[PDB]
């Protein structure tokens, strides 16, 4: 009475590649709400991301016309470029670089990677090349950010495209409780935390992230 | 009395904001009203909202 | 007399010329906002 079981990380069960599920036990009755609900908020709202930002092309000026060679749009390319998915060790921001020539699709692993920038869907394609005397050379820019920014509200040569930013891991995040099997207790809870990431994360890490983040912003409160 | 003219062509990008109006195919027209982050919308206990 | 479209108009900063060219129009693919200057074109007086 008068003293609550603090609960502990139990187990991680990497069911997929992205998808994962946690489990967090004991907890106290009523409990299993608060955080499951706290938790998902949190995570679905803020989480470091890495999203694309920039795009330079070497043969256009505008995103509204077309490349020969090429089968689609510009427009097509930057958004399916949008959908990327890569993680950054430890530069806020580094500029990447594509080149391809001859016929083909071209995923993502046609990137001239450094041992820093980790693509994550290497198939990821972008377009068809039709031609085999048909070469595209690109440079991406990437930042570290978070949340959404659509490309109006920020802040330079004719070359440059800018797209929009989706810093945002996760896609979907669910959870359950249900009755533990402690050694004697009843309405003792145990919560399960099912999420589906883009793949671009460490699960535990963001659990961490997301309990840090709200204690901090919590703290507030105390000790006004 | 026209010498010369010159056109030009501005592109643009309508995205949304609240006020626009949309609607189903059942004549159930609609004014966009608000645009909540996804946190808070309703979702099922499969997770998807 | 009549009137040109010259790159060069009075009283008016450097800052909103710089997007048009030597002739007098602004070049293809610029991205202008609201209240700008697509071509240059005179008061004759």
């Amino acid at each position: 009475v008068t003293e609550f079981l603090k609960p502990r990380l139990v187990d991680i069960e990497q069911v997929s590649s992205t998808h994962a599920k946690v489990t967090l036990e004991p907890l106290e009755r009523g409990f299993g709400h608060t955080l499951g609900n706290a938790l998902r908020r949190i995570l679905l709202s803020s989480m470091p991301g890495c999203a694309v930002t920039e795009v330079e092309i070497d043969g256009v000026l505008h995103e509204y016309s077309t490349k020969e060679g090429v089968q689609e749009d510009i427009l097509e390319i930057l958004l399916n470029l949008k959908g990327l998915a890569v993680r950054v060790q430890g530069k806020d921001e580094v500029i990447l670089t594509l080149n391809k020539s001859g016929i083909g699709p071209v995923t993502a692993a046609d990137i001239t990677h450094d041992g820093d920038v980790e693509i994550v869907k290497p198939q990821h394609v972008i377009c068809h090349l039709t031609d085999e005397n048909a070469s595209i050379s690109m440079r991406i820019k990437v930042q570290r950010g978070r949340g959404y920014v659509p490309a109006s509200t920020r802040i330079r040569p004719i070359g440059r495209l800018l797209v929009d930013a989706c810093y945002s891991p996760v896609e979907r995040i669910a959870y359950n409780v249900e009755a533990a099997r402690v050694e004697q207790r009843t309405d003792l809870d145990k919560l399960v935390i099912e999420m589906e990431t883009n793949g671009t994360i460490d699960p535990e890490e963001a659990i961490r992230r997301a309990a840090t983040i709200l204690a901090e912003q919590l703290e507030a409160f105390v000790d006004l | 009395g026209v010498l010369k003219i010159v056109k030009v062509y501005l592109a643009v990008k309508r995205r949304i904001q609240p006020g626009d109006k949309m609607a189903g195919r059942h004549g159930n027209k609609g004014v966009i009203s608000k645009i909540n982050p996804i946190e808070d919308m309703p979702y099922d206990e499969n997770g998807t909202p | 007399g009549p009137e040109e479209i010259t790159a060069d108009i009075p009283n008016v900063g450097e800052a909103a010329l710089s997007k048009l060219d030597e002739s007098g129009i602004v070049y293809i693919g610029a991205e202008v906002t609201g209240g700008d200057i697509l071509v240059g074109k005179v008061t004759p007086k």
